[PDB]
RNA sequence: AACUGAAGAGUUUGAUCAUGGCUCAGAUUGAACGCUGGCGGCAGGCCUAACACAUGCAAGUCGAGCGGAUAAAGGGAGCUUGCUCCUGGAUUCAGCGGCGGACGGGUGAGUAAUGCCUAGGAAUCUGCCUGGUAGUGGGGGAUAACGUCCGGAAACGGGCGCUAAUACCGCAUACGUCCUGAGGGAGAAAGUGGGGGAUCUUCGGACCUCACGCUAUCAGAUGAGCCUAGGUCGGAUUAGCUAGUUGGUGGGGUAAAGGCCUACCAAGGCGACGAUCCGUAACUGGUCUGAGAGGAUGAUCAGUCACACUGGAACUGAGACACGGUCCAGACUCCUACGGGAGGCAGCAGUGGGGAAUAUUGGACAAUGGGCGAAAGCCUGAUCCAGCCAUGCCGCGUGUGUGAAGAAGGUCUUCGGAUUGUAAAGCACUUUAAGUUGGGAGGAAGGGCAGUAAGUUAAUACCUUGCUGUUUUGACGUUACCAACAGAAUAAGCACCGGCUAACUUCGUGCCAGCAGCCGCGGUAAUACGAAGGGUGCAAGCGUUAAUCGGAAUUACUGGGCGUAAAGCGCGCGUAGGUGGUUCAGCAAGUUGGAUGUGAAAUCCCCGGGCUCAACCUGGGAACUGCAUCCAAAACUACUGAG
């Protein structure tokens, strides 16, 4: 199990937000649609930018609302 | 609930023989079959379309002696087996217990094969069927009951077995009065004037 | 009602205050321990620390308080005199 | 504690029995872990009395599953 | 084992084609009402006031935990038929304790959300069960009962005096447990019962053994608590909402991660992919229609949640913030000596009330199950069974044959007849169900007692286990079922008949009364109103009303439209978003194929098997369209690199 997503936020301290895309199809008129996900990922040295491309996965949670975690960076 | 009542008067709308009447008097001698009954008995024309549907499925459910919440019944175990809905609804009123009574020829009639089930009179497998619905199968050696082989009402009906033959999927021996149904009948030995492809056509619409 | 649940109900005030002066007693032996943390008492706590140790644990196996509580104070409380040195 | 024991089912006057394993503060015919058997006492003809499975009962009972008493014959009469 | 069905009609007009509404034919209900009414199987029965409740009963059990008081048989003596006392003691239960009342039964008020489904994972707990491992050493102070005093109308409350335990508390020891930094430090226990070779001794006892119980701990199942991601009714004439609010740090707190809580820090967080707010509603496996796609809907059965007169709150405990527990406040009934008390049928019956509308103050513990004791037994209004009600599905009767002078009798008529009609009558047979009499299984596994063989042992003493023998047990119950007797006797309605639509003529009535699902009939000849004959549909039922889905290609994904029938913004530019010319190369997110884990059981479907058949019950399979993890393929789309 493992996501990736871009980062949108960087004003909290030690705390990053993703966005997570994903096609659904509709469940009756046949087509992909595209419906977004933001997570609340632990950041943890106050390093990543706005606009980059970032890994994630899930342990127990760390603050409330806030329980997936930053595996690595993969490109800015 | 049976029907009790007149019986020329069924085969006088229907115009047809119908085979209910017993003996092998006369048909059109007891009954007057040349007119539809009632007052106005003249008067015809224009049997409507929907009226020839209900026409055919009347005739083939008084032949037997079935009601319609049984009927429908047979109609729902026609449909569930494989091909050919007609022919399966047909057999289905064939392996009746009530029709091999007749198609043996323990009776002349055969609302008089119904009484002799239902006074405990006729054995299946050799126990006791007092039931008018029972599905026979392929090898069960009906026979009669020990009690009752002395009636009459037996005896002479196998005179009437005469102008009648044997439908040959059937045996029966005339001494011990233990018949045999041997298989399933075909569609061959059923006549041509009842029709399967409008009593189907019936229950869509 | 019952007279079988107007026993249960005696059995009750018989152990609630049965538990209370064992509970209690585990509270005191514990807050001598915090108080004497805050006046940065290096020799004071620590006589206070050894004569608690004996009271969590004798009142855990009675059942009072749950066996994992007690393994939670002798934790932290170590962590408190190791930064007094 | 887990148990193996009997439901019912069937209309009046003619039982049909069901040996599941249960855990023990249900219903009879509530919620139940498995079912391995059944029971049919008024079985005639073709019908089989006692139909139990031999490799599940070797699991539950190596693992404290604890009988009932007609099911402490049941399992004997094999 | 794998498996198939799709119908139209009437109505806008002098008439026609089209668009478009409306209405009917179908299958269904926890149904209600009107007319009528023989039977048996299998089912179901407060949908409205979660509105109040008379009276019965619904969770107790252990004397192989311990006091105490009842004291049998019997051992008796004595005295003269009976008492006296004595001796043992079997019974028996108010009290302390161990367990259990957190399970089983009930109801749908609340909640638009992580409640409930599906897929995942990590930070925990778990009495009774199973497998292990290490034990089960000694000691003390109180207490109810019972005494006795005092107070209270009671419901009860208070004091002094006495005794016991597997109650309670120190002390001793301890891994294979907790904390610690290695080092070191900390913590437990309970005994009763059956026997007995030897020996100490009052085999009071020690003693050995067995059964049981208890204390640490690891593992397994079982149950439970948490977190993430997704899906989850209508309203945009509801567009901004939120300061433990959103993160950080330090400390607390809980079995367990967390603003769970607090102190400072920081100014964030969510929102048009619909936040917030309003209105309603318990969800799910499934049921009902449909050819299918879908559409409505969550009665009985099963899983999960939420409540127990209203609002709070904790204790006890393995596990409750507890339906027959505790405390408080309130409302409402009742008691009282006026001081004070008592109570909670959304358990099974039942009464009142509401309403179109919904059942007996039953029978038992025999069965399956639970609780305690394992020693039998004891409790059980959950269960298993009966009673009531055409409330539904499925089955069977209400006779069968012969019989034309074609009888009366009825209705109609061109007056000739036709029709009711072989239908009756007459004649010959038959007796299921109901009635009556006799017979008669299966649901029964056990328990007691006795005997015997195995293994426990130090002792085949006890006890456990095979087995033998003997004895005992059913609410249903007059059982299903079988035989005999009586005799055709015991047993048919309901709507409709102008068109859709099967089936028709006379008589009253005359724009009156009346009819009606739509078209619409009735003004003096009505096949439409009211009757009478006749006839057609269904039957132990038939009709109307209410309510869903079909037909409706009439919200059109499968499957419609926009020149004039309703329907193209007055025209531009443009953000979010949707779609992408052409060559290679890469990649594998879509896509296809396969494997594994899952998708509770039931239900539906298929092949069988049992009840005289069927409904009903039941074995095996398919299916549950899903979601997740792996393996491969590379045409097309996406992404990437080059043109």
């Amino acid at each position: 199990r493992t996501l990736t997503g871009r980062v949108v936020s960087d004003k909290m301290d030690k705390t990053v937000t993703v966005l997570i895309e994903r096609r659904v199809k509709h469940p009756i008129y046949g087509k992909y649609v595209k419906r977004s996900t933001k997570l609340h990922a632990h950041d943890e040295s106050n390093q990543c930018r706005i606009g980059d491309l970032v890994t994630i996965r899930e342990t127990r949670p760390l603050a409330k609302t806030k329980a997936w975690t930053l595996v690595d960076i993969v490109e800015r | 609930a049976r029907y009790i009542g007149p019986k020329c008067k069924l085969s006088r709308r229907e115009g047809t023989d119908l085979f209910l009447k017993s003996g092998a008097r006369a048909l059109d001698s007891k009954c007057k079959a040349e007119n539809v009954p009632g007052q106005h008995g003249q008067r015809r024309g224009r049997l409507s379309d929907y009226g020839l549907q209900l026409r055919e499925k009347q005739k083939v459910r008084r032949i037997y002696g079935v009601l319609e919440r049984q009927f429908r019944g047979y109609y729902q175990e026609a449909s569930r087996r494989k091909g050919s809905t007609g022919e399966n609804l047909l057999q289905l009123l064939e392996c009746r217990l009530d029709n091999v009574v007749y198609r043996m020829g323990f009776g002349s009639t055969r609302s008089e094969s119904r009484q002799l089930v239902s006074h405990k009179a006729i054995t299946v497998n050799g126990q006791t069927v007092n039931i008018p619905s029972y599905q026979v199968k392929a090898g069960d050696v009906v026979a009669v009951r020990e009690k009752s082989k002395n009636q009459l009402r037996i005896a002479q009906a196998l005179e009437l077995c005469g102008q009648r033959g044997r439908v040959e999927w059937v045996e029966v021996d005339l001494d011990k009065k233990a018949g045999t149904f041997k298989s399933a009948p075909a569609r061959s030995d059923l006549s041509a004037d009842i029709n399967e492809n409008l009593i189907v056509e019936l229950y869509s619409k | 009602n019952t007279p079988s649940a107007k026993k249960r109900a005696k059995q009750a005030e018989k152990r609630r205050s049965h538990n209370a002066s064992l509970r209690s007693m585990v509270r005191t032996y514990i807050k001598n321990v915090v108080k004497a943390i805050d006046a940065k008492d290096l020799e004071k706590a620590q006589a206070a620390f050894t004569a608690a140790v004996p009271v969590i644990d004798r009142m855990a196996d009675k059942g009072i308080i749950h066996k994992n509580k007690a393994a939670r104070h002798k934790s932290r409380l170590s962590g408190h005199i190791k930064a007094l040195s | 504690m887990v148990t193996i024991r009997l439901a019912r089912g069937g209309s009046k006057k003619r039982p049909f029995y069901h040996l599941t394993v249960t855990n023990s503060r249900n219903a009879r015919d509530g919620r139940f872990v498995e079912r391995i058997g059944f029971f049919n006492p008024v079985a005639t003809g073709g019908e089989v009395r006692l139909s139990v499975d031999q490799e599940r009962a070797t699991y539950w009972l190596g693992q404290g599953a604890q009988p009932s008493e007609r099911v402490a014959q049941l399992l004997k009469d094999a």
